């Protein structure tokens, strides 16, 4: 698969697209005018995440287009991993949770029964491995083909 | 701590920024459109008064960034024409910049 | 939600002190230090709701985990912030 | 009241009976979740806030698809004060450039 | 509480479009519904269009 | 201008208080877009000052109504104006008769 | 079928820029159809040259006042929107003006090209009065049809534009106003043909009778598509 | 239908029980996305269902018979 | 009251007026006429007022 | 400099003499001209016996 | 049209 840089730089720009994806959901929890004083006063230990310029952004969201639109299940967990910001056992517990019994013919004589947690986190992580993957030459390729824009000139 | 005004704006890029000088202020003359940063001025959200413990572990490891919340003055959105006069007053105390 | 009719009357003493859910004894609403909300005053947490959505005033239980409890250390029931109308 | 515009009136008398002139940007403005919805339907928007971007950038594929929405969809022309029942009128609006 | 205070100064240019008012000076008030081309007003006998 | 008016144009424009009207007649000495250097007749001159006007004219100030606020000089250069004379056309005069 | 055609006739000058064009012959019911129809086509589509960009030195935007000139900048600006020139072979040129001393700015001293032809050399552009005053702009004009402006012009910019260039409005068609007139024709054998005089007031710098042919080039153009498609 | 719902109130005899039948109509094309009987020409759900109307196939008590059957088919 | 008030006001007023008023002696007064296609002819032409 | 060259997308036979010969699209000013060289062309011009 | 191409003919390109 992929080196660690190339990772650590692929995770960096997608952790930067989710935290911009989330800031634009439409249910959020509201806060009134006493609790912006409290915060703009004493605020809290952690703070926000970091967005992208928009211009990434919507870059980014293009390419996840290009790329992940053919499979729906695997682009869900994908934005609920990065955007909503759940770790990978708390997806692979709550695909556990609506789990379907599939025929398998792996281990035994082919019974049924509903997956358990280790194949659902074992699937999470090749889907997250493969989806990364998929998504970084195209991504670098876009990164690559942009054009940089300068700041302005003075003619006179 | 003080909002100070200058061009180290985080999360935003050049097609904002194509037009602020190094000092944080729109250049007379540079037709803007609605969305573009006039005057790029930030808020600190974390802290900048310290103690002398903290001066000497200031100068042990360094600072931070504490420069999230973002409150620069845009343009209204349909308003448009060219920059014809900056006027930067400041209070006598504070010391002025490149552009001022 | 599904009335039929809307009833008014005169209010008794024992009905009025049925809607509330702690008597005000201050008249200064908050502080100026940091802007929290004082002890039975006309701004108060602990009678009138929480200000954040789901969260005390100290900071203690902070998540829809706890989904209502009362606060031991500052009274304040951990709810929604619709409540404080 | 959301979802409510207000302009200046002038004529258009190569109009139908039914019809009024809405601008390109107000009918932008006025439409705004409609548009959403057929951004996200037609595959061309992932998330609301890549649709919300795209809204905001104006680009000529968030026209076309302004132009499918509006069609055949009625919009109320109040003028107060409203004095009888004839100053709301319901009419198929039409998007002109203004 | 205010260190600093910067003004900037747009000057838009307003060019008449259709839904500007005009008027004259007898109380003949109107609103521009549209702005007709040169080939399309009427002109006299000398060629002048209106 | 109005190519039919009533003569009360130039009265208003004169003493609106918008205008830069000539205190002293004279000898224009320097005519520019910014300002008005004017030498002044012999007669009206009294021997302490030295007998130069320099009438600043204000370009592009911002009104309470957000229109513009220029002042373009009428006269040429080297031209004898009398006292009481339009120098510079406010935002809506043309040669000291209000143009609306 | 006992149809008749035109031709251009006399092509009188009465000055530089007024000049008056006849056309004959025309059948009954003729004269008024064509006139009409290349009077309409002459003022709506007719390709000229006008001044596009103006980059004063020293000068960032088109509301600042420069020391020397008396004229504003905007009213440099909306004289040389004004301006009436003719550009031979190319279709986008760069003219230059450098003017010093007391005196008006005329525009016969800009410094042409080859293959750039100003029609007008009366037209005052500014009015220095400083001794020390000068004057260095680059005019930039292109060539088009129509009325393209500023606004448009800065929508269709996808690429930057420097801080400088002040943006002049293009108001490219050099007719100004023509009218047309149906006479009497005479013809030996025919009393019931009529002549068509137009009567054109250009720029200066189109050619009347490369102006008609031109107008009913566009006209027969645009009629293939209804000779052709049913 | 596009341009005048006459004839489609002479049909049903109710301007409020036209609403309220072509309503429901709308509902079971945009919710359950059921056929249209006549073709859409690229129109939208309100006028299909005002055109159903309009020549006469949708009326209250034949979609409620028939909701009743695709109901009794269910089960 | 039952009476429309979706109606021609000042303008389509004047024009149909004018339209069907009628003068004494305008131009070609007393033909014969196939149709209101061929007077809508006629006038378009310019043979008739 | 090239102009837009229209083509004929409808022609809505209504009778056995009768047609809607729709023609888009045209340039700014030009359906005016086309429509009333045409009709006057045909109103005044067309030959034929009668 | 094709009589107007007609009447034109003489002065075209
Ligand atoms: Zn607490």
């Amino acid at each position: 698969n992929l080196t660690k840089e190339q990772h650590e730089w692929l995770n960096g720009w997608l952790e930067l697209w989710g935290a911009w994806v989330y800031s634009g959901r439409l249910e959020k929890r509201m806060s009134s005018v006493i609790a912006k004083f409290m915060e703009s006063v004493e605020p809290g230990r952690v703070m926000t995440r970091p967005m992208c310029n928009d211009d990434d952004g919507m870059l980014i969201s293009q390419v996840v287009d290009s790329v992940m639109y053919i499979d729906k299940k695997a682009f869900g967990i994908l934005l609920s991993y990065y955007a909503h910001g759940s770790s990978k056992h708390a997806i692979a517990s709550y695909y556990h949770r609506v789990a379907r019994p599939r025929k398998m013919l792996c281990r035994g004589g082919g019974r049924i029964q509903k997956p358990s947690l280790a194949t659902c986190r074992r699937e999470v992580d090749e889907i997250l491995n493969a989806s990364l993957f998929m998504i970084y030459p195209v991504l670098d390729s876009a990164f690559k083909n942009r054009k940089r824009v300068e700041k302005i000139k003075h003619v006179a | 701590g003080p909002e100070e005004i200058t061009a180290d704006i985080p999360n935003v890029g050049e097609a904002a920024l194509s037009k602020l000088d190094e000092s944080g202020i729109v250049y007379i003359g540079a037709e803007v459109t609605g969305g573009d940063i006039l005057v790029g001025k930030v808020t600190p959200k974390g802290e900048t008064q310290l103690t002398p413990e903290e001066k000497l572990l200031r100068a042990i490891f360094g600072e931070k960034a504490s420069d999230v919340k973002d409150s620069s003055l845009r343009v209204p959105n349909g308003v448009s024409g060219t920059v014809i006069d900056v006027q930067v007053f400041t209070r006598d105390g504070v010391e002025k910049d490149k552009r001022a | 939600e599904e009335f039929d009719a809307i009833k008014i009357a005169l209010a008794s003493p024992d009905m009025i002190r049925s809607w509330s859910f702690g008597e005000v004894k201050k008249p200064e609403t908050i502080n100026y230090r940091t802007f929290k909300p004082e002890r039975d005053g006309l701004f108060c947490a602990r009678i009138f709701g929480p200000v954040k959505d789901y969260e005390c005033l100290c900071g203690k239980y902070k998540r829809l985990k706890h989904r209502g409890v009362i606060c031991e250390k500052c009274g304040v029931e951990v709810t929604q912030t619709k409540v404080r109308r | 009241v959301d979802y409510s515009g207000r302009s200046v009136i002038t004529v258009g008398p190569y109009l139908r009976l039914h019809q009024c002139g809405l601008p390109k940007k107000m009918a932008l403005e006025l439409f705004k979740p409609f548009i959403y919805g057929k951004l996200e339907l037609r595959g061309l928007a992932t998330t609301i806030k890549a649709a919300k971007k795209m809204v905001e950038r104006e680009e000529a594929v968030v026209w076309d698809i302004l132009d499918e929405v509006i069609r055949e969809h009625p919009v109320l022309l109040n003028r107060a004060p409203t004095l009888h029942r004839l100053g709301i009128q319901a009419f198929e609006p039409v998007l002109i450039e203004g | 509480g205010v260190l600093k205070i910067v003004k900037v100064y747009l000057a838009v240019k307003r060019r008449i479009q259709p839904g500007d008012k005009m008027a004259g000076r007898h109380g003949n008030k109107g609103v521009i519904s549209k702005i007709n081309p040169i080939e399309d007003m009427p002109y006299d006998e000398n060629g002048t269009p209106v | 201008k109005p190519l039919v008016g009533t003569g009360m144009e130039r009265a208003v424009a004169v003493d609106s208080g918008v205008t830069a009207v000539a205190k002293r007649g004279g000898v224009v000495q320097y005519v520019d877009a910014s300002r008005i250097v004017i030498k002044v007749n012999e007669d009206e001159m009294y021997p302490g000052e030295a007998g130069i006007d320099i009438y600043n004219l204000t370009k592009y100030t911002r009104s309470n109504q957000n229109t513009c606020i220029n002042q373009m000089p009428c006269v040429s250069l080297g031209e004898p104006v009398e006292r009481g004379d339009v120098l510079a056309d406010g935002p809506s005069t043309d040669l000291g008769e209000l143009a609306l | 079928t006992e149809f008749l055609k035109p031709r251009l006739v006399d092509i009188e000058q009465v000055s530089s820029t007024h000049a008056k064009v006849t056309l004959e012959p025309l059948e009954r019911g003729f004269g008024h159809t064509l006139g009409n129809a290349l009077r309409r086509i002459l003022l709506s589509s007719m390709p000229g040259c006008a001044v596009t960009e103006v980059e004063i030195d020293g000068v960032l935007h088109e509301y600042s006042t420069k020391e020397g000139v008396q004229e504003d900048i905007l009213e440099i600006l909306l004289n040389l929107k004004g301006l009436a020139v003719r550009v031979q072979g190319k279709d986008e040129v760069i003219l230059t003006l450098n003017k010093s001393g007391i005196g008006p700015v005329t525009a016969a001293d800009i410094t042409h090209d080859g293959d750039v032809e100003i029609v007008k050399p009366q037209h005052v552009i500014c009015h220095l009065t400083d001794e020390n005053a000068s004057i260095s702009m680059r005019i930039k004009v292109q060539r088009g049809r129509g009325y393209v402006p500023a606004s448009t012009r800065i929508h269709s910019e996808e690429d930057e534009r420097p801080i400088g260039r002040l943006l002049v409005d293009a108001c490219y068609s050099p007719v100004e106003r023509i009218a047309y007139n149906v006479e009497a024709a005479r013809v030996e054998q025919r009393t019931d043909l009529d002549k068509l005089v137009i009567e054109m007031e250009t720029n200066g710098t189109i050619d009347p009778e490369e102006a008609i042919r031109r107008a009913a080039t566009i006209l027969a153009e645009q009629l293939e598509a209804f000779v052709d498609l049913r | 239908a596009r341009v005048t719902v006459q004839d489609a109130v002479e049909k049903i005899g109710n301007r409020f029980d036209l609403v309220l039948v072509a309503a429901r109509r709308a509902r079971q094309m945009q919710v359950g996305g059921k056929d249209p009987l006549v073709p859409e020409e690229n129109d939208k759900t309100t006028v299909i269902a005002l055109r159903e109307i309009e020549e006469g196939l949708i009326n209250n008590q034949i979609l409620d018979v028939r909701e009743r059957q695709e109901q009794q088919e269910q089960e | 009251n039952g009476e429309p008030i979706i109606v021609p006001s000042q303008d389509v007023v004047l024009g149909l007026y004018y339209m069907t008023r009628d003068c004494v002696n305008a131009k070609g007064e007393g033909m014969v006429l196939t149709g209101p296609k061929e007077a809508e002819r006629l006038y378009r032409s310019g043979l008739a007022s």
